[PDB]
């Protein structure tokens, strides 16, 4: 099956600054790949869909782009609102498999 | 100094016939759009009717559309909103509003200070 | 307003059988291809089954590792989808999640249901 | 239909503190109007096109957002920031709900 | 003298989608841009690069007029240089442009009591429109791999979404009809004088 590596459990980045998550694929998923982010005590609410299109009610700041093997979801100007975890998961083929999580925290 | 001054609002019992004045002076008159604009007494603002520049096209939601009629007048520099079968849910604040352009698409810059139209009894 | 509830949160012996259902309503769900998915606190998250909309014949997508003992039933007549498990193991512990449509627009997730094994 | 929801209803900072008042819309707007009602006086204007200050507020309100969020941000809140904060696009037909501030 | 025909691309009782706009070519004319400069009933008369009371005194050699029905939130997006969603997949103009942008409202005539899902929009492109270029291809656009044959369920999502058009929907939600004049001056003899 596809396997999406998401190498970064742990990146800590204070308020205002700009982080980039990167999540890395095996085999060259097209531009199938989903973002997820998770508060702590939820369900995921979907942040970007097929790579490039951002949702409905998500700030600007969250903008992710790439295609290939190697994604990346990239915030701006970062607040007190992004303290969770950010999932992706490709959909090429039906063993949809998610990536392995990337929890923030304020410095 | 721009100054927007209301008047006529009162009190009418349910299906009477109001007329509302705004008395415009500070600026070139007929080119800025204008609009109406209630406050219900919970603080929930919404357009009521819009009007252009050239006084030609008039916009209204579909809540009032047909009961309600804005008027402009160039030449005494007022500018109307009479109403019309007014229901029980009409009791508002309806302050009068210039916009920034010759269309109703620019930001609101001058708000008049309201005069209040209550039915009941 | 769009919204997605699930039941059947419980403990069940290796060897039993849990029928989980998901309702929802305030959209049209003719057209609505609903997965489930597994969020643990060991594996992370996983992909449970598919079921798709009713001009796709009703299709039924399940992983590899749930074959056989995973079934997924829709019914759009009263507005609700079900995840049918037998036959249980050690590793299918964690959360189960109702969705609407993944991977587009619309993509609203439910609140999950606690599923564990003694 | 466009609806117009701002998060939450009542917001409380501090004297000094940084606050985001939130205005997410159903589908795509343009652009965004920001508003402020006092106690008893008619709403004045501030941010137009979610950029752009009015004449005469002062400048520590500042304004971003495109597509179906936008943002209005105070620098540092003090005591006569304590108004309603309507937000309206021409397209919408009502105004927003209005997040009320009060100095904690 | 015989004045050109504006009255059947203006005055139409059925314009066409943005996704495939109607392209007329006008030529052998005398125009009159001044009659439509003061009608006073469009909402919007931006020209780019010329001057709208010397327009009269101009000979062009081609005029093409471009019509076609957006939402009057995007009018915005006709300008040379913008961005969005119909310069970008639907209508681009290029940033040499020489011409002037005419719309107007026409809630009464696009818009019925349930609503009017005639007027069609590209929701998605592989590549931005280089300029003057239609692409009226209905096709599903196959993300993922496997061949799903025209279906809508999973991946393989349809392009193009309908415009919800209602009478009560807002100012800048309601139908706007855009007509776009181009003037072009290749070389040839100059016919379109007015
Ligand atoms: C499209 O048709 C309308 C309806 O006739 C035209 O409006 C007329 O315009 C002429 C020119 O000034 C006036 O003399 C008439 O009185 C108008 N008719 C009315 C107001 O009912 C409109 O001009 C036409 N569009 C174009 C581009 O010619």
């Amino acid at each position: 099956d596809i396997v999406m590596t998401q190498f970064q459990k742990f990146m800590s980045t204070s308020v205002g600054d700009r982080v980039s998550i990167t999540c890395k694929a095996s085999q060259n998923v097209r531009t199938a790949v989903a973002w997820y982010q998770q508060k702590p005590g939820q369900s995921p609410k979907a942040m970007i869909y097929l790579a490039s299109n951002r949702h409905r009610g998500v700030p600007d700041r969250f903008t992710g782009s790439g295609c290939g093997t190697d994604f990346t979801l990239t915030i701006s100007n970062v607040q007190c609102e992004d303290l969770a975890d950010y999932f992706c998961l490709q959909h090429r083929n039906y063993p949809l498999t998610f990536g392995g999580g990337t929890k923030l925290e304020i410095k | 100094e721009v100054m927007l001054v209301e008047s006529g609002g009162g009190v009418v019992k349910p299906g009477g016939s109001l007329k509302l004045s705004c008395a415009a002076s500070g600026f070139s008159f007929s080119t800025y759009a204008m609009s109406w604009i209630r406050q219900t007494p919970e603080k929930s603002l919404e357009w009521v009717a819009a009007i252009s520049s050239g006084g030609t096209n008039t916009y209204y939601p579909g809540s009032v559309k047909g009961r309600f009629t804005i008027s402009r007048d160039k030449a005494m520099n007022t500018l109307y909103l009479q109403l019309s079968s007014l229901r029980s849910e009409d009791t508002a604040m309806y302050y009068c509003v210039r916009h920034s352009g010759n269309y109703v698409d620019s930001v609101m810059d001058y708000w008049g200070q309201g005069t209040s139209v209550t039915v009941s009894s | 307003e769009v919204k997605l509830e699930e039941s059947g949160g419980g403990l069940v012996q290796p060897g039993g059988s849990m029928k989980l259902s998901c309702a929802a309503s305030g959209f049209t769900f003719s057209d609505a291809w609903m997965d489930w998915v597994r969020q643990s606190p060991e594996k992370g998250l996983e992909w449970v089954a598919q079921i798709r909309r009713k001009a796709n014949n009703h299709a039924t997508y399940y992983a590899e590792s749930v074959k056989g003992r995973f079934t997924i039933s829709r019914d759009d007549s009263k507005s609700s989808v079900y995840l049918q498990m037998n036959s249980l193991r050690a590793e299918d512990t964690g959360i189960y999640y109702c969705i609407r449509g993944m991977t587009y627009a619309m993509d609203f997730w439910g609140q999950g249901t606690s599923v564990t094994v003694s | 239909q466009i609806v117009l929801t701002q998060s939450p209803a009542i917001m409380s900072a501090s004297l000094g503190e940084e606050i985001t008042l939130t205005c997410s819309v159903s589908s795509s707007v343009s652009d965004m109007h920001w508003y402020q009602q006092k106690s008893g006086t008619s709403p004045k204007v501030f941010i137009y096109s979610t950029s752009n200050l009015a004449s005469g507020v002062p400048s520590r309100f500042s304004g971003s957002g495109s597509g179906t969020f936008y943002s209005l941000t105070i620098s540092s809140v003090e005591a006569e920031d304590a108004a309603y904060y309507y937000c309206h696009q021409w397209s919408s037909w009502t105004f927003g709900g209005g997040t009320k501030l009060e100095i904690k | 003298t015989n004045l050109c025909p504006f009255g059947e691309v203006f005055n139409a009782t059925r314009f066409a989608s943005v996704y495939a706009w109607n392209r007329k070519r006008i030529s052998n004319c005398v125009a009159d841009y001044s009659v439509l400069y003061n009608s006073a009933s469009f909402s919007t008369f931006k020209c780019y690069g010329v001057s709208p009371t010397k327009l009269n005194d101009l000979c062009f050699t081609n005029v093409y007029a471009d019509s076609f029905v957006i939402r009057g939130d995007e009018v915005r997006q006709i300008a040379p240089g913008q961005t969005g969603k119909i310069a970008d997949y639907n209508y681009k103009l290029p940033d040499d442009f020489t011409g002037c942008v005419i719309a107007w409202n026409s809630n009464n005539l696009d818009s019925k009591v349930g609503g009017n899902y005639n007027y069609l929009y590209r929701l998605f492109r592989k590549s931005n429109l280089k300029p003057f270029e239609r692409d009226i291809s209905t096709e599903i656009y196959q993300a993922g791999s496997t061949p799903c044959n025209g279906v809508e369920g999973f991946n393989c999502y349809f392009p193009l979404q309908s415009y919800g058009f209602q009478p009560t929907n807002g100012v800048g939600y309601q139908p706007y009809r855009v007509v776009v004049l181009s003037f072009e001056l290749l070389h040839a003899p100059a016919t379109v004088c007015g």
